[PDB]
């Protein structure tokens, strides 16, 4: 339109370097506007950082510096918030200036009393209904008058409400007069318009341009406008031009603040009204989009997926994902090695997917991890770079000890996955935000990556004894040997024996002391000693190993031998107890879970006590509160002896 | 609770044990459900103060 | 046993007799439609009663009016089949009947010439499908049951920090169904007060003042007398015992010469009784005790004339000097004592300002409406409307049953808007709740719950739609002056269609149908849901009505309710529950009059339920239905406890009462913790429809209930035998019943083969009935989707081995096999939804298709004639579906663009492309093609071939019926003419004529079906075509697909393991699924493993069977075996047995039974350990049972005996393929520089400020930086770091965010000028 909300001269063109009208359409004409129409000519993209304005016809008031909450325009002037709220409206005017009459420097009053003070006195005094008023009395209020006066009545008024009072306005008063910005700037004169790219018509359901939030607002405020701009060259009286001031005053206070007041539309099948705070707001203050940053390039995700075969310092990327992941190095290594003649052929070729890209895929996929990410990220765990490895599947395979710090169980829980181009963000991504550096955890001193279930299960049914078993009284060589006995099944994986074991340690400052003994451990603890990484302790296998135990040993190893042998003997375990787990074979059936033979005696003996203690209160002696406590203390001890019963049948029997 | 609940898993719950168990479940379910909003709240104004 | 029953049958354990059967489960949607859509002669919830509260109309005092007699619901436009596939409403015209009437001037009530004419045009209502679903614009939807608090008082409490002191509040809230909030509550300085339709605060008095009530009668109504006396110049008053106690003496209490109470002691029992047993009613009084008490009514001077002490005001020595000395003998004062009657209406007329009505009338409408001025005629009309109204104001018969039950009165029902007396009661009573007597009631007590549903919601916005209608007849009415064109014209179309629409078109209520799962279908329907219209937000409360109340028993289910943010708000509908007459929900009992328990049931309310006392399920009964035990459990008013024998008056109905229909559903509930129960319930509704439709093994007893009743399998209408069997229809002959006005031959089921669903699933229809096989009334004819022999299928048994098995069954991963995928068992088939209409510009119409330009021979080549895909081609992502060519052109045509057109050759002369292309990434092959081609617009080849293909189908079953119908008449003939071949002559004609008459009404009913095809274009302005592909698609079972069973085990598969690998047993049958052991300790699901056990058992004995098949033993080995196996154990859980032993059904039995036989064992009354044991020794299995089974990559034996069996999965509808996404490269939103949306186009992954945290941990800047400037937003940024990363040079060029310079244009917008110094 010729004058709209979106328009050639106003705000901006429609092409890219082209008037409206058709003359002027090419770059070599690019500073010149147009003689016929009236348009500029720029880029495409000029409209968004472009705007315009609005001319009111009466003084409008601002809506934060109105209300916000301590009033910036009532304490400036120094009165109450429901006055000044009143006299912004038109129902109740406020006295400007004139002590000749009976009368305040900002007193409100009401109809009935202008109406009756004006009778009197008539001229001298005066008095503007709306906020015409509170800006001619923003104007006239001077800082460095009221400044100079409250500095001398602080020193002379010798009292303790008096001196703690004024402190305090004469400290906004000289800092809003020391900053720049004057009073009469609060009420607004001209209303500046937003860029139009950035208030966008969506097209509804046909193909209309439906009228956003925005421009619903500012066609309220525009309408308005043009309506009281007429009327005051009409010569309409009192009570129309009141009325279309208090409208034009609500259309703006909407526009720029919509919250705590009329409230535009409400519910009426797109909720209230975007206001110019709601955009700066939106999501509960503007955290999600400028803030946080909302969505990346060279992002993805998938499904989560268990993947024991792949080590602690990878995990399984799809290749379908990574191709695209990865999308603007396959363009460059293509080109690189002389494969695409350009970048158009390059696109032909990874758009049409022949046998050649793949391979270029693994290239520049060796030294680049990718930073997976759950989300609900508690802690700097939530985020961490692993390697890519190459896997034929949409799933992605998360590692199992990496499982414990995301805290990720793999029931429809799809974790996203970051590429980070660049040498300094994958030098970042290698250094501090690898798996292998971030074994420990930040909050406590104990590890992170650890044993959970299946090593933890694998490791107490490897690492443990019996009463009597094939082959447990016979020495052996070492556990090159007892890995062949046991493996083969002739010898029993746990089972009481003692065999040899040069058990190495660091007791000397800076050497590998040697040491031999004939020391008693079992089959299981043999075979499961040759992942201990040489100057680990006997005393640390030999034993159940079972979680604390077990992650004892994994933080023992980091302060004595170091990150680079952990790292590899942390690895170990979970390979040792993944494979250990499926020899022995554990399964919770029916017939496992075995109850107490005295739960039926235990369950009359406590079934009776509570009739024991229900035939005293209709007896006599027990009362109804007593009774409460006391059939809870034996309902209470009644279980305890029932899980007791449980505990000391089904541990050891 | 008066009466507390005799049967195990193992064996055959009634009706009543169950519709007793089963508040347990909705408050607990609401409970850690609130658990994780109050995590969120803290965890925000924490990182704010340093 | 009836048909398809004895087909195969499962062996139901559970000792609990079903005395009382499970109902229809789609009632409550069907029964209140029912009492919605129907013809009522009397005033109850219906249509009738929503003409009849505004139908008797008249003008404003102009003697005019337009009375409604009755409505006439006629014939629907489109039944069910053909409403579906074409894109309509599904609703039927209202033709509501008036008649006009105009009484005459100057004279009584007599009409001069009045005209009745036909029924008027209102709309189309939606009607409701025989399954119980609304078909809006050709797709199922269903509105859920709303809930709320009923109509009627209710005294809330409103505890603990009201003002953050320790004091609580006591206040009251009068709901109506239609009207403004009475609201009442207190403060923290003890005075009443008032909220109309939850405003601001205000004074009681104020209301009371309003309604014609001065000061006086206020006190006097509200509150004790207490008159004092004055005999002879001194103090006395009538002194009530019962007033003294709980107060301390003042003055020396004495009466008649005897000292009562003395002066210091407080007033005692014996105080009180001795001056009740004496009756003295004179005591003497100090002038002092008067001092407190304020005075009641007014008195002026008589001789003086003056006002001596005003109405409700505290009295004094001065005060009652001047009383006295003018002459006053009575005097009234209010009894006023903090223990029972406290002084709250003497305080809050204190603070009223207003006295007179007029000044209570203007602050009640200021207040409420404030900024205008108030009036005589708008404060009266204001104050009146609001409560005292007939339109306006309406209370219904649930809110006055309501509301005289809390208030006890006499009355039952009476007048809808409320009064002065009903008000003032409401006052009094909110007076005593506060004070101390009365306790408050409790909001999660279902007897105020009230559960609303479609019906009752219809008829609330059918009647928002009458009074919109009924100012503009009322207006109208009185502007013209002869009744003429009036009935027609006045009940205008529009406001009774599109207010009515609104509701089914888009609403919180209305729906679409969550129909990917015949139980998720049926449960949906079977909805309680708290938010809504009506009901309170999600944000508006969170405590106490989320948790769940001891009155449910059979109402609402305890464990089904979604786990999220709606926790226990959206309740899912019992097994046994049956919605109330007047509102709210019950659940049946079993009459126990006397010691013998009674075969009778009743529905039991809520409210009703508490006084009685009723007994368990579970309970021994004896002979006669007599108590076995001497106490048994018995609950009574919430609390449980072990009742007398004699003492229980009601009884539980069955054992599956308390739970719902899904519930029920899960095997072995009670043996499961209600957390899993819960989550397993969830993931029971998501099972995508499977392609190969197994039984269950270790079923329930739901399973044949839940597939009848949600109308998946096509159930026979009327018994008989069966004609001809086909995948497409299934036709069969009555026979016994038939048609009752002659005629007829036989009925007819067309299948739906390969159909879309709402959620992307294949609906497809299969026969199971033989060639020729007899069926019998309420039998199933072909079974639906996740269906199998008349049962409920979700899934598919497979079998599983807990063992761990190289860390890949870790936390919640199976390691399924390949044998698995192989057999395409648990691969899915789904419908795709792609469209291409566009239209109707000003340069021209869109042609569709007819060989688009600028493309080659491989796109055109799959393209027809007229530009449509062909059925059934491998349409892949960038193959052109359905083409289009947009007029563009028009740009004069000079001597090189002339040339340059006609050498070419593209089209006409030049157009623009904008064809329908497949999305890069989908892909699959075309099933159908529907095309809605618009009227004007002439009909293209291909929409004339489909056309002519459903017109050949009208065709053929209509003339497969006239073979059987002719051939009635004409085989008639030749029996009777050939025994008498004079005397055939007048009855010849008649046989012919009336055989030309049937062959003529075949004629007239193939041309209206043949019509129908061609007039239903259904199309919107500016639509010429519209064409509709659906591409089927087909996606197996791989890595990362979700996999649940019925117990809450949750599962994604890790990787499809080749069969060699996969461990096996002595047979060397290799297993399909390995679930992990560790989640069973934890996570308390002990039905999940009795479910294997008790599967082990019935493989086991199902392979003897198939093995007796196999070997081929005759019938004499087959029906031994069967009948010890049906009977198994030793107890009373009805155990049908052979009966007869049938020779053919038998075999029939034992070839079902085979591969596996299924048991049903209840929710509740489950199989026993016992039992289930002795299933697994019967055939060949251990007691313990578990199997060595041996490795397979390995060779050698397992360590500890691994258990097996087979527990039942279910795939959910968690793909990989819609989950799986990346990205690059490509389109970015345009107000801010970032990626736009999500799903397809360009990719998401929203990094957040809580990433960011985590980067910041590390303390990786230029990690972090890259996110959020190089690879996000900046111009100049994004271009430079593509290039960068293309020739390899990588580094970085980040600049300013462009989002940045949004927000500063945003802040300089507001007038807050921001800038960016230096
Ligand atoms: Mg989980
Ligand atoms: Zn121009």
């Amino acid at each position: 339109e010729r004058d709209g909300l979106f328009c050639a001269r106003i705000f901006g063109p429609v092409k890219d370097y082209e008037c409206l009208c058709g003359k002027y359409k090419r770059l070599k004409h690019r500073g010149v506007i147009c003689e016929k129409c009236g348009v500029e000519v720029t880029q495409t993209k000029v409209r968004r950082e472009r705007m315009g304005h609005i001319e009111l016809a009466s003084p409008t008031a601002h809506i934060w510096f109105l209300k916000s909450l301590p009033s910036r325009i009532g304490l400036l002037l120094d009165m109450p918030l429901r006055d000044i709220e009143r006299v912004l409206y038109f129902e109740s005017y406020v006295v400007i200036e004139g002590g000749m009459t009976n009368l305040e420097r900002q007193q409100i009053l009401t109809e009935e009393q202008y109406l009756d003070a004006l009778e009197e006195f008539g001229d001298e005094f005066d008095a503007k209904m709306g906020a015409e008023a509170i800006q001619a009395l923003l104007k006239s209020m001077d800082l460095e008058q009221e400044c100079e006066q409250l500095r001398e009545e602080l020193n002379e008024t010798n009292s303790e409400t008096k001196r703690k009072k004024l402190t305090k306005r004469i400290k906004l008063l000289e800092a809003f007069v020391q900053s720049g910005n004057k009073p009469e700037w609060m009420i607004l004169t001209v209303l500046p318009v937003l860029p139009p790219d950035l208030r966008p018509l969506v097209p509804l359901d046909g193909g209309r341009f439906a009228t956003s939030d925005l421009n619903d607002l500012y066609r309220r405020v525009i309408n308005r406008n043009n309506r009281l701009k007429r009327l005051l060259d009409l010569a309409a009286p009192d009570i129309i031009v009141r009325n279309e001031k208090r409208m034009l005053q609500e259309a703006v206070d909407a526009l720029l603040d919509n919250g705590r007041r009329g409230r535009a539309i409400t519910g009426s099948n797109k909720r209230p009204l975007k206001s110019l705070a709601d955009m700066i707001k939106g999501k509960q203050g503007r955290f999600r989009q400028n803030l946080l940053g909302k969505r990346v390039d060279y992002s993805g995700r998938s499904v989560i997926t268990v993947g024991p075969y792949l080590r602690l310092h990878q995990c399984g990327l799809p290749k379908k994902m990574a191709l695209e992941l990865f999308k603007p190095f396959i363009y460059g290594k293509l080109e690189l090695r002389g494969l695409a003649t350009t970048i158009k052929a390059a696109k032909k070729m990874v758009e049409r997917e022949e046998a050649v890209v793949w391979d270029i895929l693994d290239e520049v996929i060796r030294e680049h991890p990718v930073l997976l990410n759950r989300a609900p990220t508690l802690h700097r765990l939530g985020i961490q770079a692993f390697e890519p490895v190459l896997i034929e599947g949409k799933a992605i395979q998360l590692h199992p000890l990496v499982c414990a710090a995301y805290n990720a169980d793999f029931d429809g829980d799809q974790m996203a996955v970051h590429v980070p181009l660049t040498l300094e963000a994958q030098l970042e991504a290698r250094a501090l935000m690898m798996s292998t550096n971030n074994i420990l955890s930040p909050a406590n001193g104990e590890p992170i990556i650890v044993p959970s279930q299946d090593v933890v299960l694998g490791l107490y049914y490897m690492t443990r004894d019996c009463v009597n078993a094939k082959g447990e009284g016979m020495v052996l060589t070492g556990p090159k040997e007892a890995e062949r006995l046991y493996r083969s099944g002739l010898a029993s994986l746990h089972a009481r024996v003692k065999v040899r074991i040069t058990e190495y340690e660091k007791d000397a400052n800076g050497e590998l002391v040697a040491k031999t003994s004939l020391k008693d451990t079992t089959v299981g603890r043999a075979i499961l000693w040759m992942i201990v990484p040489k100057g680990l302790p006997y005393s640390i296998v030999n034993q159940a190993l079972g979680k604390k135990a077990i992650s004892k040993m994994l933080n023992t190893c980091y302060r004595i031998l170091g990150l680079k042998p952990t790292v590899i003997f942390a690895d170990q375990i979970m390979y040792t107890g993944f494979a250990y787990a499926a020899r022995s074979g554990a399964s919770v059936g029916i017939d496992d879970m075995v109850i107490p033979e005295k739960k039926h005696e235990i369950i009359s003996e406590a079934e009776a006590e509570v009739a024991e203690i229900q035939e005293q209160f209709q007896s006599g002696l027990v009362t109804a509160g007593e009774r409460y406590n006391k059939v809870i203390d034996i309902w209470a001890a009644a279980n305890d002896r029932v899980s007791k019963a449980m505990m000391d049948n089904l541990q050891t029997e | 609770i008066e009466t507390p609940i005799t049967a195990n898993f193992r064996e055959g719950l009634n009706v009543l044990q169950y519709f007793i168990s089963t508040h347990g479940a909705r408050k607990g379910l609401a409970d850690t459900a609130l658990k994780t909003a109050n995590s969120g709240y803290l965890t925000r104004r924490l990182v704010d103060v340093a | 046993y009836s048909y398809t029953e004895k087909k195969r049958i499962r062996k139901d354990f559970g000792k609990r007799p079903q005395v009382l059967d499970v109902p229809y489960l789609l009632s409550i949607q069907l029964d209140s439609f029912q009492k919605f859509i129907e013809q009522d002669p009397e005033g109850q919830y219906g249509l009738e009663a929503a003409f009849r509260s505004v139908f008797p109309i008249q003008s404003y005092s102009g003697n005019s009016e337009l009375q409604y007699v009755s409505y006439r619901l006629g014939e629907p436009v489109f039944d069910v089949q053909e409403c579906q596939i074409r894109g309509v409403t599904y609703s039927a015209p209202l033709r509501v009947k008036l008649r006009l009437v105009i009484y005459e001037r100057e004279a009584p009530e007599g009409t001069v010439k009045d005209i009745k004419e036909q029924e008027v045009y209102m709309g189309e209502i939606p009607l409701m499908t025989d399954n119980g679903t609304f078909v809006i614009n050709g797709t199922e939807r269903v509105i859920v049951s709303q809930l709320h608090r009923s109509p009627g008082v209710f005294f809330d409490s409103d505890k603990g920090k009201t003002h953050s002191s320790g004091k609580v509040l006591y206040n009251a809230r009068i709901i109506p169904y239609r009207g403004s909030w009475l609201d009442f509550e207190f403060d923290p300085k003890d005075n009443l007060f008032v909220r109309i339709d939850r405003r601001r605060k205000l004074p009681a008095t104020i209301i009371l003042r309003a309604l014609n009530y001065t000061t006086e009668q206020i006190l006097d109504l509200f509150f004790e007398k207490v008159i004092f006396e004055i005999r002879d110049n001194k103090l006395q008053m009538e002194l009530v015992p019962e007033r003294l106690r709980g107060e301390t003496a003042s003055f020396d209490i004495e009466a008649n010469g005897k000292v009562y109470v003395e002066k210091g002691r407080r007033i005692t029992a014996r105080h009180i009784r001795q001056l009740e047993k004496d009756d003295v009613k004179l005591i003497e009084v100090p002038v002092e005790y008067i001092a407190g008490k304020v005075v009641a009514k007014d008195y002026i001077d008589e001789s003086t004339g003056e006002l001596i002490c005003a109405a409700n005001m505290e009295l004094s020595l001065d005060l009652l000097a001047k009383l006295s000395q003018s002459g006053h003998k009575r005097i009234e004062t209010l009894f006023t004592n903090d223990l029972d009657h406290g002084p709250y209406i003497s305080e809050t007329l204190r603070v009223d300002p207003t006295n007179d009505r007029l000044s209570a009338l203007v602050e009640i409408y200021r207040m409420m409406r404030p900024g205008e001025p108030p009036t005589r005629e708008a404060a009266e009309s204001l104050f009146e409307n609001l409560f005292f109204s007939e339109d306006r104001y309406d209370l219904s018969a649930v809110g006055r049953m309501k509301f005289n039950r809390s208030l006890l009165r006499e009355e039952i029902e009476g007048s809808g808007i409320l009064s002065k007396d009903d008000i003032i009661d409401v006052m009094k009573k909110l007076i005593d709740i506060r004070n101390g007597k009365g306790e408050v009631d409790d909001i999660d007590h279902l007897g105020n719950r009230r559960i609303r549903s479609v019906g009752e919601m219809a008829e609330n916005q059918f009647r928002v739609g009458l009074v919109r209608v009924e100012r503009a007849v009322k207006e109208r009415l009185s502007l013209g002056d002869l009744d003429t064109l009036m009935p027609q014209d006045m009940i205008n179309a529009k406001p009774i269609s599109a207010a009515v629409k609104e509701f089914f078109g888009s609403s919180q209520l209305s729906q679409f149908m969550d129909q990917n799962n015949p139980l998720s279908e049926i449960t949906h329907k079977r909805r309680i849901s708290a938010l809504g219209p009506g009901g309170l937000t999600r944000e508006r409360a969170g405590f106490e009505v989320r948790d769940v109340h001891p009155t449910h028993y059979g109402r609402v289910c305890p464990i089904e309710t979604p786990e999220g943010p709606n926790i226990g708000l959206i309740n899912s509908l019992s097994v046994y529950a049956q919605t109330n007459e007047y509102g709210f929900l019950e659940t049946p009992y079993r009459k126990v009059t006397d010691g013998v328990v009674t075969d009778e049931i009743h529905y039991l309310s809520a409210i009703e339920e508490g006084n009685y006392v009723i007994a368990q399920a579970n309970s021994n009964l004896d002979e006669e239905g007599h108590f076995v035990e001497d106490l048994v459990t018995c609950r009574s008013k919430g609390e449980s406890s072990l009742f007398s024998r004699d003492q229980v008056d009601y009884m539980d109905v069955s054992t599956q009462q308390v739970v719902s229909v899904g519930a029920s559903l899960i095997p072995f509930l009670e043996h499961d913790d209600a957390n899993r129960a819960l989550m397993g319930a969830n993931m029971q509704r998501q099972a995508v429809p499977t392609l190969r439709a197994d039984k269950p093994l270790v079923g329930t007893g739901m399973e044949r209930a839940v597939a009848v009743d949600s109308g998946v399998t096509a159930v026979a209408k009327r018994g008989g035998v069966v004609q001809y069997v086909d995948a497409s229809r299934i036709v069969i002959k009555v026979n016994e019943d038939e048609m009752y006005p002659g005629e007829a031959g036989i009925d007819i089921y067309n299948l739906t083969k390969y159909t879309r669903s709402n959620q992307n699933t294949c609906i497809n229809q299969m026969p199971c009935v033989s060639l020729g096989e007899p069926v019998e009334r309420g039998d199933v004819l072909a079974d639906g989707p996740s269906t199998d022999l008349g049962e409920l299928a979700l899934g598919q048994n497979m079998r599983v081995a807990f063992m761990p098995w190289n860390g890949y069954n870790f936390e919640d991963s199976i390691l399924v096999s390949e044998r698995v995928v192989q057999e395409d068992r648990f691969t899915t088939i789904h419908i795709q939804e792609l469209a291409c209409v566009s239209r109707d510009t000003k340069l021209g119409p869109e042609e569709i298709t007819a060989d688009i330009p600028n493309v080659g021979e491989a796109a055109l080549s799959k393209l027809d004639e007229s530009g449509i895909v062909y059925i059934g081609a491998e349409v892949t992502g960038g193959d052109i579906l359905v083409g289009k060519v947009t007029p563009k052109g028009e740009t004069q045509l000079t001597p090189e663009e002339k040339l340059l057109r006609a050498i070419f050759g593209e089209k006409a002369s030049d157009v623009k492309d904008s064809s329908l292309r497949v999305p890069n990434g989908v892909s699959g092959t075309v099933i159908d093609v529907q095309v809605f081609t618009r009227d004007g617009v002439e009909k293209d080849k291909r929409a004339l071939e489909i056309e002519e293909m459903q017109l050949k189908q009208a065709k053929k079953d209509l003339s497969e019926e006239l073979q059987i119908l002719e051939a009635g008449l004409f085989s008639r003939i030749r029996a009777v003419l050939v025994a008498g071949g004079e005397e055939k002559q007048n009855q010849l004609e008649q046989l012919a004529e009336q055989y030309d008459e049937l062959k003529h009404e075949f004629e007239k009913k193939l041309e209206a079906k043949r019509r129908k095809i061609t007039q239903g274009d259904d199309l919107a302005p500016g639509v010429l075509k519209i064409v509709k592909v659906y591409l089927a698609v087909k996606r197996r079972i791989q890595p990362g697909d979700k996999m649940a069973g019925r117990h809450g085990n949750k599962g994604v598969i890790s990787k499809i393991n080749p069969i060699e690998d996969m461990p096996y047993d002595e047979n060397g049958t290799p297993v399909d699924i390995v679930l992990n052991p560790l989640g069973v300790p934890s996570r308390m699901n002990i039905g999940q493993i009795l479910e294997t056990h008790l599967g082990m058992a019935a493989k086991g004995i199902g392979d003897k069977i198939n093995a007796m098949l196999k070997q081929q033993q005759e019938v004499a080995k087959l029906r031994e075996f069967i009948q010890r196996a049906y009977d198994l154990g030793a107890d009373v859980r009805q155990k049908v047995d052979l009966s007869t032993f049938s020779d053919e059904e038998v075999m029939r039995l034992a070839e079902n039974l085979r591969k596996g036989m299924p048991i049903a064992t209840p929710v509740f009354d489950g199989a026993k350990e016992a039992e289930i044991k002795e299933l697994l020794k019967l055939g060949d299995l251990p007691t313990s049972g578990q199997i060595r089974l041996y490795d397979g990559r390995t060779g050698e034996q397992f360590e500890r005996p691994v258990t097996v069996g087979y527990m039942y999965m279910l795939k959910l509808n968690h793909l990989v393929d819609d989950k799986m996404h990346a990205r690059s490269t490509g389109s970015y939103s345009l107000v801010t520089q970032q990626p736009l949306g999500g799903k397809a186009q360009f990719g998401g992954q929203r990094f957040g400020e809580m990433e960011v945290w985590a980067l910041e941990a590390y303390g990786a800047a230029y990690t972090l930086q890259e996110m959020l400037t190089v690879k996000s937003d900046d111009v100049n940024g994004r271009t430079k770091m593509y290039k960068n990363i293309v020739d390899g040079n990588h580094q970085m060029e980040p600049g300013m965010p462009e989002s940045f310079n949004v927000l500063l244009k945003e802040i300089r917008s507001l007038g807050i000028n921001i800038e960016l110094e230096d």
